[PDB]
This record gives structure tokens, C-alpha cells and sequence, in this order.
DNA sequence: AGCCGTAGGTACCTACGGCT
DNA sequence: AGCCGTAGGTACCTACGGCT
């Protein structure tokens, strides 16, 4: 991709490469990463909903495009893992309830269409800190110290616990029944 | 450092973070004031820089750039169209804004670029806005915590009806016509004489929704299922008649067209059957639409057709006949709910008792305050001799703070307001005007204690005050509705 | 339908165009060295009170203001430039002090204006100084309803410490940024000696001073810059060779040229490699990190020379690259080709203008203070006849006629009588008018000193540009070799 | 053009084609005009200036092959004044320097590819108040009434005089030799 | 060439629900 | 269908002069 800034280093196995949601985020991501080992792809906001989307679609999304291109792995049948370029996918959206969105559109990509990446333990959640609209407030070396920097960061691994479950909750929560998703809310919201 | 992260946990909490917020803090109207906070907050945002209709535009950047910074942490068109939308006569019954320069058209036009553009509330405006800053509704911290902002506004007439509501959230939406206002004010009267009022009986006020675009509403039970129920299917057709055009020939002419329809479009979806031969008869089509003539779009008809034969089959096959599908979901107490037409109305005159009950318990403290103050002063001025003569004889402050209210028996506040005393207030006649003062406020107090000992009096105080707003406000009906 | 000629239409039409551009767009002014989109943006922060002691404001906030009150143009001209007077590899001396994504040295773009947030520079309060105490003379904006500084007191040479490039119509400009040290001592020359040579002036002024640090070859073009306003400059990164290990060798780069894209140089020398327009190199990697700062590393083949194949980069690559000096300023508003000496010697007759106005103005207003506190200490003297007089008046206006007519005080010093609270009759209220009032007398006298002897005046002119050298004054960062 | 508003009748004698500066202005200039015989180019701000391109590249730039298919007359040898689709061009650029400008820009295209067009008297200038910065910043009516009514408005009729003058004034102001620019500039310029 | 930096100007991706 | 309206996100035409 024109997008990706690719890391030095040729080994999948230090490499780790960080999803954000744009230039703005990207910007600072660039200038504050280590660039021999972290890679970064900048999205562009919200991203497709494969759980509504049908094949033609989906292969068609740019985005989708280069991050399966960034992978390396292919995608669904011909999925390998061996194949991988990097083996910490981080998602780093915005701390924004936008950015969690973006983070449940693409575990819903990752799960349909790269879940053996998921299994292998390979796709991480960055924990930047609140208090910010975008990454693109903040300045690089804050963005390093606190959320890439190995030497300190949190990252969460993301687990596969029960397939069937998962499947369920995807469906549910992304799929084309409205209902289903508005009998979650109702049953889960606690407000005012 | 790594904490495993279950991947079904995740997706259900995030997704109920962004659903929640989408719901109650995006795309749904507040019962109260018909408002979702973007359009609050430009609102807001106007009334805080004093942008009244009484003074001159200002730059829509300026406005953007304001609302953005303190209250709206989103992207700027967002905010700018939104502002837009509420300048627009045939989007908004009532409109909020009152724009100069190009805010769009019918024909999907955006407004011009946000730097070339002004903007001011309107006069309506200032009735949604009345009585914010005397504890009529609750502040809150904005998104960062260095500035407040209104929960909600006081909204003096009923909006959420008045202007609808439009919005795609998530799990659900909404979809709330805009109705006139003299119908509605007329409906609130009457629920605050009878809370035990019919829909039935609510429709002798309020006969159906009143677009902004005009046009006719066909038939009265989508209405009537809508107002019962919160949900209903209502037929909005074009206003459009047959003329002679010369040499035995004929034309429809459409002067009106559904409401949130665009003109543009719904043309080139005539063109579209004409060329494709899915309608037969017609020979040209033409936007005549002008600011002098108002909308005029020409349907010429064949020498010989049967032009109304052509004009139902055009109600069939394009946007000249439309639904709007009522869905009149609204946030109850922070909540999403569909709500029928008698729980709009009684949430919004619920609404109007607590701002009007909460002014007048403002205004009383408020007159008490200076009430007690005034006593300070009588007291100064009765004894100014002996006032200055201790102050002259304090090294500081505090200790004039604290002879002054031991030798004249004076409160804290008191003491502190005549050190605030600047000399001009010795003059003679000051203190005959200070005991005038004194004698209106305590008849003011008396007044404001009798409205709140009695709710009768307190329920008659805002049905006056709707119906002050409905004689300013209320204009005619412009949507026909014509039997099925 | 009146007629209009095509060839006087053309006329007029563009000599309005590119007068504009020329006076009002892409020229910086020689005293203050800014170009009207600059000159708004920081006086929009000075009016908004955006000092560096405050909290960062949000770009798009800055942004609406200055574009609604001064700058009639697009937001993106105006967002544009105050992002690059907040990049430290545009601007020698930054004027604006940005938070978040404010782009980089690879072209990358600031984030978007709602991310990101700005203030002054600690630097900028200098270019700022003393603009309310009537140093400059201010100007109606463009459609009346406000105004706006033609020109900022500027206390330090910006001009030459920050450089400008812009085109215009019919010509254009590029001045090269100077070390602030290097140019205050040399305006101190200047100030000492109207009649020296440029040849003595670049005793203290050597040359550029770009952010990006780097060599200038030679002092000939420099010299020929100074001289005439015009010469050609060659700049150089800065690179070495080293081993690396088995024999190998590689060229390490750590600065590079002034306004040169690191990202397109890179580039560039990939594609000589791939089409093999150039020998030797084996890889190409970007080490560059806010860590370890700029390194470009270039691996040759075991055995290669490796200061060839250097030589060969700058030959073909902006490795080496020129600044091509052009030095128009805007001079008594008309655009002027100007040499060093003329620059300096319009910024000292600036700061010349600006200190004595300042002075004019502090005294006017201390005098004016001086005239009220009397107006109080008459009051304090005699109280009880004030109380009186007031007591005895119906109105606010009797009042006044009263206390000036027993008093002997103007209409001025009786209506702060009357506005005075009671509370500044305590005993530290009476004390403190006393105190501000003695205090005054002799800054009045002070004052009156330095505006009766023009070479005491000129010498507070040079105390204040050293105390600004003192504090802001830096190394040299660009290596000039011979 | 896709972006021309045309005007009802099909009759050139008494149509009229107002070219402003984008949508910001074109937007009112739609709202505030006569849809019989008015038509709209919105054009997108700074055209190319001919003088100093290359035909292959005059001919493919969008705004100019909009302005050709629009007028109907062809270009050049090819141009024929009968196949005109209006009898008034009008240029309305904003009334700011910028404006006055892409005016000259204009006059440019016109001169050297449609010299016949001015000749006839078919190219005109509209007038617009001066107090502000893009059409799209004043109201349709008020657009109307001051610019476009032919009840009040004030078009100047562009009238070529002398065709050996006119070519010497192109070549200077808009061509590529700076320097005779730069002398007319100081020879005419009149600063405070 | 094609870059630099102030200027004039504009077009599409995505989620989300309901219509039907 | 693809549109309604708040949200996340972004790219490229043009003029102008002087240097390569
Ligand atoms: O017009 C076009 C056409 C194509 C195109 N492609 C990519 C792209 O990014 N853009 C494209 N565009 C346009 C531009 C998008 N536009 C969105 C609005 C933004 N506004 C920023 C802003 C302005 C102001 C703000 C805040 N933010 O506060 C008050 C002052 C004014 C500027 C960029
Ligand atoms: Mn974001
Ligand atoms: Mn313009
Ligand atoms: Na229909």
C-alpha cells in the first residue's frame, strides 16, 4: 500500500504493524514509532461492515485491500499464517466511542475473513490514553511513551474463547437483523 | 505487559459504548426541547457571543469554530450543516437560524463554503432560549471539563412537534413531522385543562402534520395511527393542476412538492420514465421554479391525452406522491422512546411547569438577595457619617468588614456591598430611589410567592405565556389535508 | 450596456492583481519580516490572549477568528501558515508553539485544524511587545469593523533571523534564515557605526543559519548575497563514511539541505539505484527517529569507494542542492531589492521608532495617571468637605460641577472621585494611592530622560536587543566551510 | 458541462451565459436568476492561463473544453459565430483582486481562441458590489437585482479596438517573458 | 522540468434504519 | 434502490517566478 510506512526490518517475527484511523493519527504514529520494527497503515474513518457486505464489495474496499495486502497472509480458504509480515496486527483507533466502533468493525473483518490470525494470538488492541479527539492531538513522543513504546505500553492480546459464541455475537451485533442488535441494546444499556 | 483481551467481551462492550452514545448523546431528539446536541449546542453557542436577531450577522467560521472548541469535539461540517439545515425554509417549519448568503436549495445545493456565510438566531430562536440563565434547566460539564454546558434548553414553545425530527441511530430511528405551531400551542392548552384528553379530541387542535414545503396530505387514519401510536404511514402529494397551454393543448403544473423530497431529483425521475417509455403522454418537462414566480415545474401533455389520467400515473411512478413513514421515537428521561401524540404534548408541558416553576423560585431568590442587600445600604446611607468614619479607621478590609457588621448589625454581604459603595451613591436623591426599589421588590416577592403556593396560579402563568408566544408565533396552516 | 476597451480591461485588471499580490500577499515587510497572513495570525493570538503561559487553543478557533476579523481568504492559506511557523525544520526561530500532528520533514501535511492546537512562542511576545502602547500605527481591516497592525514592533530582526520566500508578480523572493545572535551583535555594530562596510558586518553575521543545520561551500556566494541582494548558495548535508562491519562500508547522513523533502531525496536515490544510474550502493534505509534524530544510512558494496560514490549523490541527487538568494522586501510599502547592510538599516531605524513611541506613550499615560491620583490625594486630604459637596448634590452631574468648582480639579479627576469606593478609604487604600503616585513621579522623570537625549534612547535600544540575545540567542547550527 | 445550468429557451438571440467562480457563488447565481434566458457555468476557481500553455494542454483542461461545449461555436479555424447557443457571455467573477484576476484569465481564453466572439460584441462583464468576498456570501435576490436584472443591472460590453495593441497587451501581462511584466508593473504602479 | 508557499476552487468513501 | 442526517476519513486542479 501507498499508505503503509513499513518498518526495516524483514523479520515477521519482531515486526509489528498498527492500524489507525487516519493522516491526522498516522502523522503523529510515523513520527514517533521505532521504524525498524513498527509498521503503520492509516485507515480512513469508518470502514466497511463485512458482516452486512457481500463478497464483491468487500474485495472491492481499498482499505480492506491494503490491509490484506499488508498482511501478507491472503484471506478465508487461503489463509496462511506462515505467510504472515508481521506477527502484532495493533489496533490503535481514536479514544473516542467512534474509535471503539471502528475497533468492533474490524475484529468483525479479522474474525470472518483472518480468524486463524486471531487463534494464533497475533492481533493486539493498543491502549492509548483518554482525554484526546484523535491521536492527532496528541505529539509523537507522548503517542510513543504511553501507547508503542514496548518499554512501557499496555497492549491487550486479543482471545478466541468459544467460536460458537463469537459467531453469535457477530452476527448479532453486526449483521443485517436490526432487531436482534435492538433487543442487546435494550437488554444491556444502563443509562441516566 | 499484555493482558488477554476476550474477543466476544470486547465486541459487546464496545459496540454498547457506541450504540449507547449514538442514542442519547447523537442522532435522537430530546422530548423536552426537540433538540439533539448539535443543534443545542450551535444554539447555545449563539446565544453565549449575544448573535440575537437585534445585532448584526456573524461569520458562520467564527460560529463553527466556537461551538466546536467548547462544547462539539466533531468534525466541523457536521456542526456547519447542521447550522445550515436550521436556515433552511423548506427544511425547518419553524427556522432556528437566520442565514445570509447561500444556505442551498431545494435542489440538494449545498450552502456556499463556511467562510462565506453569516448567520444569527432568529426571533423564534429566543423563545427556546428564554429564562437559561435563571435555573430553569440543569448545566452539565462539557466533553473536556473547562466549560459548561445546557442539559437542555427551556424551549418556551413546543419544538420537537413544531420543527420534527429526522435521525438514523443505531438499533433504531426516528422520524417526526413538523406540525404548525397555533395548532399545537392550541393542543397544549387544551391537555393542561384535561389530562384525561383523547387523541381524538387532541385532533380538533392539531389536524395533522404542517410541512414547511406546504403541498396536501391524503386522507386523515396514517394521521390518526401516527398520533395513537407513534407509528403511520402519511401520503404527502405535490400540489398540482391541469391549465390550457394553447391550440387545444394542456399542461400539469406543480407549485408544491412533498416535504424532503428533492426537486431536482424527482425531475430527472420524470425525465428518466419519459425516456424510458414507462409512461406515455407527456412531451416536454421543464423547471420554471424563479425567487419571483416561487416553485413551478411545467408537465406539457400530449394533444388529445387525458392530462389527469397522466398526473395519477405520475403520483404512481415517482416522488410526486411520497410517504413519510412517522417512527416518533425521542429521549424520555435520557431514554429512547416511541411516544404517541397526547406523551409528546404532556412530557412537553411538563417541561414548561418545572422551567416556569424553577424561574420563579429564581427570581425570589434573587429579590430576597437584593432585598437584604438594600437593607445593608438603607443603613449605610441612614448612618454614612459614622459608616466612613469607621472605614477611614481600618488599616484593612477585614477589619472594616468586621466593625462594620458589629456596630450596625450587618451580614457579610451587607458589609461587602457598602465597601463596594462608590461616592457618586451619596448623592441626595439616592436614597429615596433605594427605598422605591425596596418597596417594589417586596411587593415582587409577594407576587412570586403567591404563584408558587398555589400550582393553579403557576399552570395559569404558562398557559399565558403559550398563548402570548402562539399570537407572536402562530402563523396559518400551509398543508392541505383533503379526504381519502 | 456601456463599452469597455479589452486592452484597458486587461491593464487595470492586472495591475490590480499583482500590486496586491506585490504589497498585500507573498512580500514579507523589511521591519518586521512578515507577510500579511503571518502579521494576523499572530496578532489574532496576541488579542485572544494565546501566550505561552496559557493552555494550548484549539487551530480551528484561531483559525475562524483571524479569517472573520482580518484575513478575507481561505482557511486552508491561513491554517497552512501558521503550521509552518510551528515546524522547527521550516522555521530558525518558531513563531507559533503547535500541539499534536504539525507534519514533517517528509512532506507529510499537519493533522487536520480540528486536532491540532497552537500558541505563541515565548520568542513571538517579542515580536509583539509593546503593540497597545501605541508603537505602530494600526490600520482599518478590510471592511471596517475592526482593526489591525500595519507592521509588528518586532524587538528582535526577524526578517533575516526567520528568512522569507515568496512569489509575486513579476519578481519574487528568498531570503535565507540568520543565527539571532550573530545578527544582534551585528545591528550593535550598526548602531555604533552608520558608516560600516558589509565586509565588517560579516564579522559577526558569517552567513545563513538554516534550521536543518547542514554546510554552506565557500563564502563567495554569501558574499555576493550580502552584497548586492542577489548570489547563489551551495548547501551540503551532512555526511560521513564509516565502517559497518566484514570490511563493508556505508555513508551515514544526519542533516540535509534547507527545504529539501527527506522522504523525496530517499526516493530519488532509489530510482538512480533501480535504474542503475549509479554504482555501489547495496541498500537504503530511513533510520531516522525522534530518538536518535535525522539518519539516512546508504550501504556500499564490499570494496566500492565510497567517497565516489558520495561525490556521485551530490551530482545527481539533492543530497547537494542550492538556495538561490533574492533579497525583495517590502520597503516604505513598494517592493525593494535590498543588500545586508540596507536590511539591518531599516530594522534599526524600526526599533529606533518603536522605543521612542513606546516612550512618548508611557510617559503621556503615566501623566495621565499622575493628573487622577492628585484628583485622589485632593479627596483623601479633605474627606469630609468631598462627602459633603456630594451629599448636598441632587445628581451625579451637580456633583461633578460642585467638586470642580470648590476643588480646583477637571472634569477627569471628579469623576474618579466618584468613582471611588468606600473601600479605598482604608488605611492600605489611602497608602497605596500615595505609593503608586511617588512611584510615578519618578518613572515620569525617567522617561523624561530618555526622550530629551537621543543617544540615551539609542542605548536602550541596544541594552534591549542584548537582554533579547542574552535570552534567546543560540549556536550556529549550519557548518560554513572554506 | 455537467456542471452548466442551462436556461429554458432554445432561442440564442436572447439567452445570456453568467460564468462565476465555483458553486459557493453558483448556488445564488442559480437561485437569483431567470431560468428562461439565463444560463450558469460554475466554473473552479483559477483557469489555466493559455498564454503560456501548450495547446495539447489547453485542450484537455476541463474548465475550458466546459466553456466550449457550452458557447457551441468551436475554437480557432473551426470557430463559427452562427452556431453560438448565447448572444451574452457574461463574466462574473467574485468582485475581490482574485476575481478581477481570473477575469483577465478569461479574456485571455476568449482573445486567442474566440477572437471572433468579441468582436461580434458577444462577451460582456457583469458588475457585482464591491463589499463582498464571493457571490455565494450575498443573498439570490440581492444578487439579482444589483448583477443580473437587465431592469437595473450595469454589463459592460467588452469591444475590441486595436487588434496590434491588444496582442502586444496579452503577450506582456500574460505571457511568459517576466521582465516586460515587471517594467509595465513599475512603470504603472502607484503605491502610498 | 517540478518544486517551493500564499492564493481561487471542488468530490467521495464509510456506519446506521426504514421504506416496503 | 438509494435517500434522509450526524458521525469517522481524505486529494488535486489552477497562477505566479526563479532556480534546477
Ligand atoms: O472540495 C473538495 C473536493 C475533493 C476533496 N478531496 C479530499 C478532501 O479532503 N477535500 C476535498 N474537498 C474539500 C476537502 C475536505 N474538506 C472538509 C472540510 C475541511 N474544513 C476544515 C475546517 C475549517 C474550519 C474549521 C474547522 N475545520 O473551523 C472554523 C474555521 C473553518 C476542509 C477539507
Ligand atoms: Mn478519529
Ligand atoms: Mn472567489
Ligand atoms: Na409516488
Amino acid at each position: 500500500p501507498g499508505k503503509l510506512a513499513d518498518c526495516s526490518s524483514k523479520s515477521p517475527e519482531e515486526c509489528e504493524i498498527f492500524l489507525v484511523e487516519g493522516d491526522s493519527a498516522g502523522g503523529s504514529t510515523k513520527s514517533g514509532r521505532d521504524s525498524r520494527t513498527q509498521a503503520i497503515l492509516p485507515l480512513r474513518g469508518k470502514i466497511l461492515n463485512v458482516e452486512k457486505a457481500r463478497l464483491d464489495r468487500i474485495l472491492n474496499n481499498n482499505e480492506i485491500r491494503q490491509m490484506i495486502t499488508a498482511f501478507g497472509t491472503g484471506i478465508g480458504g487461503d489463509f496462511d499464517l506462515a505467510k504472515a509480515r508481521y506477527h502484532k496486527i495493533v489496533i490503535m483507533t481514536d479514544a473516542d466511542v467512534d474509535g471503539a466502533h471502528i475497533r468492533t468493525l474490524l475484529l468483525t473483518f479479522f474474525y470472518r475473513f483472518m480468524r486463524p490470525l486471531i487463534e494464533a494470538g497475533y492481533v493486539y488492541i493498543a491502549q492509548p490514553p483518554t482525554g484526546y479527539k484523535g491521536l492527532g492531538e496528541m505529539n509523537a513522543d507522548q503517542l510513543w511513551e504511553t501507547t508503542m513504546n514496548p518499554e512501557h505500553r499496555a497492549l491487550l492480546q486479543v482471545k478466541l474463547e468459544d467460536a460458537i459464541e463469537a459467531d453469535q455475537t457477530f452476527e448479532m451485533l453486526m449483521g443485517d437483523v436490526v432487531e436482534n442488535r435492538r433487543q442487546f441494546i435494550e437488554d444491556n444499556a444502563v443509562y441516566a | 505487559r499484555i493482558n488477554e483481551r476476550n474477543i466476544t467481551s470486547e465486541m459487546r462492550e464496545s459496540f454498547l459504548d457506541y450504540a449507547m452514545s449514538v442514542i442519547v448523546a447523537r442522532a435522537l431528539p430530546d422530548v423536552r426541547d426537540g433538540l439533539k446536541p448539535v443543534h443545542r449546542r450551535i444554539l447555545y453557542g449563539l446565544n453565549e457571543q449575544g448573535m440575537t436577531p437585534d445585532k448584526s450577522y456573524k461569520k458562520s467560521a467564527r460560529i463553527v469554530g466556537d461551538v466546536m472548541g467548547k462544547y462539539h469535539p466533531h468534525g466541523d461540517s457536521s456542526i456547519y450543516e447542521a447550522m445550515v439545515r436550521m436556515a433552511q425554509d423548506f427544511s425547518y417549519r419553524y427556522p432556528l437560524v437566520d442565514g445570509q448568503g447561500n444556505f442551498g436549495s431545494m435542489d440538494g445545493d449545498g450552502a456556499a463554503a463556511m467562510r462565506f456565510t453569516e448567520a444569527r438566531m432568529t426571533k423564534i430562536t429566543l423563545e427556546l432560549l428564554r429564562d437559561i440563565n435563571k435555573d430553569t434547566i440543569d448545566f452539565i460539564d462539557n466533553y473536556d471539563g473547562n466549560e459548561r454546558e445546557p442539559s437542555v434548553l427551556p424551549a418556551r414553545f413546543p419544538n420537537l412537534l413544531a420543527n420534527g425530527a429526522s435521525g438514523i441511530a443505531v438499533g433504531m430511528a426516528t422520524n417526526i413531522p413538523p406540525h404548525n405551531l397555533t395548532e399545537l400551542i392550541n393542543g397544549v392548552l387544551s391537555l393542561s385543562k384535561n389530562p384525561d384528553i383523547s387523541i381524538a379530541e387532541l385532533m380538533e387542535d392539531i389536524e395533522g402534520p404542517d410541512f414547511p414545503t406546504a403541498g396536501l396530505i391524503l386522507g386523515k387514519s396514517g394521521i390518526r395511527r401516527a398520533y395513537e401510536t407513534g407509528r403511520g404511514s402519511i401520503q404527502m402529494r405535490s400540489r398540482a393542476v391541469i391549465e390550457e397551454r394553447g391550440g387545444g393543448r394542456q399542461r400539469i403544473v406543480v407549485t408544491e412538492i412533498p416535504f424532503q423530497v428533492n426537486k431536482a431529483r424527482m425531475i430527472e425521475k420524470i425525465a428518466e420514465l419519459v425516456r424510458d417509455k414507462k409512461i406515455d403522454g407527456i412531451t416536454d418537462l421543464r423547471d420554471e421554479t424563479s425567487l419571483r414566480t416561487g416553485v413551478r415545474v411545467v408537465i406539457d401533455v400530449r394533444k388529445d391525452a387525458n392530462a389527469s389520467v397522466i398526473l395519477n400515473n405520475l403520483y404512481k411512478q415517482t416522488p410526486l406522491q411520497t410517504s413519510f413513514g412517522v417512527n416518533m421515537i425521542a429521549l424520555v428521561n435520557g431514554r429512547p422512546k416511541l411516544i404517541n401524540l397526547k406523551e409528546a404534548l404532556v412530557h412537553y408541558l411538563e417541561h414548561q411547569k418545572t422551567v416556569v416553576r424553577r424561574r420563579t423560585q429564581y427570581n425570589l431568590r434573587k429579590a430576597k438577595d437584593r432585598a437584604h442587600i438594600l437593607e445593608g445600604l438603607r443603613i449605610a446611607l441612614d448612618h454614612i457619617d459614622e459608616i466612613i468614619s469607621t472605614i477611614r479607621e481600618s488599616d484593612t478590609d477585614k477589619v472594616a468588614m468586621e466593625s462594620l457588621q458589629q456596630r450596625f448589625k450587618l451580614s457579610e454581604k451587607q458589609a461587602q456591598a457598602i465597601l463596594d459603595m462608590r461616592l457618586r451613591r451619596l448623592t441626595g436623591l439616592e436614597r429615596d430611589k433605594i427605598e422605591a426599589e425596596y418597596n417594589e421588590l417586596l411587593n415582587y416577592i409577594s407576587e412570586l410567592e403567591t404563584i408558587l403556593a398555589d400550582e393553579e396560579v403557576l399552570l395559569q402563568l404558562v398557559r399565558d405565556e403559550l398563548t402570548e408566544i402562539r399570537d407572536r408565533f402562530g402563523d396559518d396552516r400551509r398543508t392541505e389535508i383533503q379526504l381519502g
